[PDB]
């Protein structure tokens, strides 16, 4: 009823998303 | 248009008009069940209520479904179409009515930011001459090639 | 009732229709300002077609004059696929940093999927153009012709600005590097290892100003990726045809890290399949202690369904820090650019034959 949208070695670290 | 349709019109009209008031009102025509799960009920009224008065008399319901003829032209069948958009009448589809008229057809399947994201977008590579809104000529620039007029047909 | 002329949504800025020129995007000794075309990019704003061309040549003279492997040192932030999501670019730059004051690697697939292409690679250019030898651009298997006009890339071009744009940015790809050597210790690539390269010198001797070929070591260097069981062989095969890509092919574990030790390498940095976490470290080679193998993807929410964080690595002070973001939000078009007649149309039509054959019955 309605329209749709047409479907020496490196060390690791992490800094996770802020 | 025909004599017979004529005829058949007439009684539909008078069924429709539950109040018997020579017109019919957004009420008698929402009371068809049908018609109360349709988005562009109230969209295809006021193209048919010309003289503005909120209401659709039988001049104006003959008028009206005569646009859907099998014998009518694409550009009248864009012409009407394109109605629906021109909330105001003016000729133009402006922005404001643009997305009103989409957010009836879309309701929440789509967020108030993206609609209104996608119309400005509409409104700018389609408006030719840079007045802010899109004409009937620009209206058929973009969707002209897409045969709508084949479905708008309907046998009286 | 709301104004009929006037925006619904107010809160929404209404896009600038302006072209900027020459003189507004280029400073006095034609250094490009990144600061206003940052800013009206981010804004969906477009650029004169002749100021995007020169944008597009410019640059591509700067890459056409590297060489097939950049020498990059360290510091510097690699970066894996972009595929149009500009708005997750303004981000990756924020948590990278400036290029103003830090050196960056990209790996490739700036372009389709995302519907912010063209900007992310104008952008790119620019920046490129500002910092020719502190921020560097390889080639992605999307960076072609024939990928761009399967996908979006062509069509955005043509909605936004021209097919004249579009195919400088073909002329301008065909110039990208294919790899790069980092710090004496990385071979950066998008895809990865090929049969036919087993040097640094096979990649050197390559001629890349062209199309992809359809097989080939420039093929299987933008295409190729690690097996799906990487790391845990019962395969024998170093090299074996890729199914998923219909293309070039899957390697192995032991051919990556006999690749290391002939080469004098500590791993191959590349991207090309998305992630989770936006990277992933693979097993460590038995004689390095290191992982064989990285990839890197810079496109959070990838296609705004794939829900996963994106990742860049800052590689400094013998630390390689992983830096995860999330998506951003970026503005709204219909699938393939379509216009909002065209995509409501068939259902007005559809809704007054339906609402009057109901009025008539
Ligand atoms: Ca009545
Ligand atoms: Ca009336
Ligand atoms: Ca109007
Ligand atoms: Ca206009
Ligand atoms: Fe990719
Ligand atoms: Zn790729």
């Amino acid at each position: 009823n309605y329209l749709t949208v047409p479907a020496d070695l490196p060390v690791i670290t992490i800094d996770p998303a802020s | 248009m025909d004599a017979d349709e004529i005829k058949r019109l007439g009684k539909r009209f008078k069924k429709l008009d539950l109040d018997n008031s020579g017109s019919l009102s957004v009420e008698e025509f929402m009371s068809l069940p049908e018609l109360q799960q349709n988005p562009l009920v109230q969209r295809v009224i006021d193209i048919f209520d010309t003289d503005g008065n909120g209401e659709v008399d039988f001049k104006e319901f003959i008028e009206g479904v005569s646009q859907f003829s099998v014998k009518g032209d694409k550009e009248q069948k864009l012409r009407f179409a394109f109605r629906i958009y021109d909330m105001d009448k003016d000729g133009y589809i402006s922005n404001g009515e643009l997305f009103q008229v989409l957010k009836m057809m879309v309701g929440n399947n789509l967020k108030d930011t993206q609609l209104q994201q996608i119309v400005d977008k509409t409104i700018i590579n389609a408006d030719k001459d840079g007045d802010g809104r899109i004409s009937f000529e620009e209206f058929c620039a973009v969707v002209g090639g897409l045969d709508i007029h084949k479905k708008m047909v309907v046998d009286v | 009732k709301l104004s009929t002329t006037d925006r619904v949504v107010k809160a929404v800025p209404f896009p600038p229709s302006h072209r900027l020129t020459a003189k507004e995007v280029f400073d006095n000794d034609g250094k490009p300002r990144v600061d206003i075309l940052k800013a009206h990019l981010m804004k969906e704003g477009r650029l004169e077609e002749s100021v995007a061309l020169r944008i597009i040549t410019e640059g591509a003279s700067i890459l056409r004059q590297e060489k097939n492997l950049l020498d990059i040192d360290a510091p510097v932030t690699v970066c894996g696929d972009i595929h149009g999501q500009f708005f997750d670019l303004m981000k990756l730059f924020e948590v990278g940093g400036s290029p103003a004051n830090t050196r960056y690697l990209f790996l490739g697939d700036y372009v389709d999927r995302g519907y912010f292409s063209i900007e992310c690679v104008l952008y790119l250019w620019a920046l490129k153009i500002l910092y020719p030898k502190t921020l560097f651009l390889l080639r992605g298997n999307h960076e072609c012709r024939a990928l761009t006009e399967a996908f979006t890339f062509k069509q955005e071009c043509k909605i936004k600005y021209s097919e004249r744009v579009y195919d400088a940015c073909m002329d301008a790809f065909d110039c990208l590097p294919l790899a790069a050597l980092m710090n004496q210790q990385f071979l950066c690539v998008h895809g990865g290892l090929s049969p036919e390269i087993n040097t640094l010198d096979d990649i050197r001797k390559l001629d890349r100003f062209k199309e992809p070929p359809a097989y080939g070591p420039m093929c299987d260097i933008l295409w190729s990726d690690p097996l799906e069981d990487f790391g845990n062989e019962k395969t024998q095969e170093h090299f074996t045809h890729n199914t998923v890509r219909g293309c070039s092919y899957f390697y192995s574990y032991p051919a990556v890290c006999e690749f290391l030790q002939h080469n004098n390498l500590l791993s191959i940095l590349r991207a090309h399949e998305a992630q989770d976490a936006g990277y992933r470290m693979y097993r460590k080679s038995q004689t390095t202690g290191f992982p064989s193998l990285i990839t890197i993807f810079s496109a959070p929410n990838y296609l705004d369904v794939y829900n996963n964080k994106a990742a860049v690595l800052k590689y400094e002070n013998n630390v390689m820090n992983i830096r995860q973001f999330n998506c951003s939000p970026h503005p709204y078009w219909l699938p393939n650019f379509m216009d909002v007649f065209t995509w409501s149309l068939p259902f007005v039509g559809e809704k007054v034959t339906e609402m009057l054959v109901n009025v008539l019955n």
